[PDB]
């Protein structure tokens, strides 16, 4: 009896563990994909060098 | 629920020839082992939260397929092909029982007859 249980449940849990692994992976490449599209946003877009001097000069100020 | 012929152990100690104490020992421990075992091994296993799995799946009626298949799958109970003891018992009654008891009685008789005389 215990063996039947363990084995079935084991087959079931496999699907979850798998499903879980897929999600994780994908959402790795997904949030990581963010990186390479934002390193493309600043390196490119010369209009993302203006939004540079911007937010940053708002540093000196506040602190003081 | 099991039947289990009750057993007083000090008697069991007192019926084994020495050249057989080995056996008897192992027989005792197995019993104890076995007993401990059943104290911990539950009748049936935990159920299986089928709803939950059904709730987190991906292949369609796998769970339905399984819950069905699980239930109304009847696990075989092991054949008791092992009670040759009944036999080895009945044998040692040919032996111990009748033969000894018959001679012991006859000896007790003569002893008694021998006390008879001596009363006169």
């Amino acid at each position: 009896l215990h063996r039947v249980y363990r084995e079935v449940k084991n087959r079931l849990d496999y699907h979850i563990s798998v499903q879980n692994m897929m999600r994780q992976k994908e959402q790795e490449h997904m949030i990581n994909w963010v990186e390479k599209r934002v390193v493309q946003s600043i390196s490119a877009q010369q209009e993302k060098e203006t939004i540079a001097k911007c937010i940053a000069d708002l540093k000196l100020l506040s602190k003081k | 629920k099991l039947a289990l012929k009750t057993i007083d152990w000090v008697a069991f100690g007192e019926i084994i020839p020495r050249n057989q104490k080995a056996v008897a020992n192992s027989l005792k421990s197995w019993n104890e082992t076995l007993t401990s075992r059943l104290a911990t091994l539950p009748e049936k296993p935990p159920a299986i939260d089928w709803a939950y799995y059904k709730a987190n799946v991906a292949k369609a009626g796998l769970v339905d397929d399984f819950e069905k298949k699980f239930n109304a799958l009847k696990v075989p109970i092991p054949e008791d092909k092992y009670t040759a003891q009944v036999d080895a018992e009945e044998k040692e009654d040919v032996k111990s029982c009748a033969e000894f008891l018959t001679q012991s009685k006859t000896r007790i008789q003569e002893y008694e007859k021998e006390l008879e005389k001596m009363r006169n």
